[PDB]
């Protein structure tokens, strides 16, 4: 069973700060990139679409182009870590991460922005 | 074009079998279909997949329908369920049925 997990379901994040939220996935010996897909969305907006080691910027909701990124050096550790800079009130809500890597699962994370 | 998951409410006596149907016709280039139960929180916990326990997913002869089958149903299996189609290419996407509820009684 490939399953994705979260450290916590709910994150409290300070208004005006940079945040990182994470989903974990089992990784064997080394990371096979070509077999890996990582997706983050929030409220049906597409944040990250990482397909075999390439962000497809075409399908990214363009308001995140600059403020959102997947921490690349955490993937070998089985950690999909989305980081958004300059967190505002609108960034509060429910985020979804999906990871596919022999094969697939997803989870939800609540972000609460304290201001 | 979300999948459907029926019947949307289902009562059965413990020990019996419990069978939802998830129907999903999709033109997606690469995708998987997952069966979820909601956690005591609202977390999506995967039970099974097509392709890949007493939680068995089975494609039917017409192809667009799948039985999600809980065999020999326990009482604390009672809870909320759903099917989630996940497309992987070219565009990654999650498509969820409405939630169904399973009541298992003594
Ligand atoms: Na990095």
């Amino acid at each position: 069973a490939f399953t994705v997990t979260v450290p916590k379901d709910l994150y409290v994040v300070e208004y005006g700060s940079n945040m990182t939220i994470e989903c974990k996935f089992p990784v064997e010996k080394q990371l096979d990139l070509a077999a890996l897909i990582v997706y983050w969305e929030m409220e049906d907006k597409n944040i990250i679409q990482f397909v075999h080691g390439e962000e497809d910027l075409k399908v990214q909701h363009s308001s995140y182009r600059q403020r959102a990124r997947l921490l690349k050096d955490q993937l070998s550790l089985g950690n999909a870590a989305l980081q958004i800079t300059d967190v505002k009130l609108q960034d509060a809500g429910v985020y979804r991460c999906m990871i596919s890597y022999g094969g697939a699962d997803y989870k939800r994370i609540t972000v609460k922005v304290n201001a | 074009n979300p999948p459907t998951f029926s019947p949307a409410l289902l009562v059965v006596t413990e020990g019996d079998n419990a069978t939802f149907t998830c129907s999903f016709s999709n033109t997606s280039e690469s995708f998987v279909l997952n069966w979820y139960r909601m956690s005591p929180s609202n977390q999506t916990d995967k039970l099974a997949a097509f392709p890949e326990s007493r939680f068995r997913v089975t494609q039917l002869p017409n192809g667009r329908d799948f039985h999600m089958s809980v065999v020999r149903a326990r009482r604390n299996d009672s809870g909320t369920y759903l099917c989630g189609a996940i497309s992987l290419a070219p565009k990654a996407q999650i498509k969820e049925s409405l939630r169904a509820e399973l009541r298992v009684t003594e």
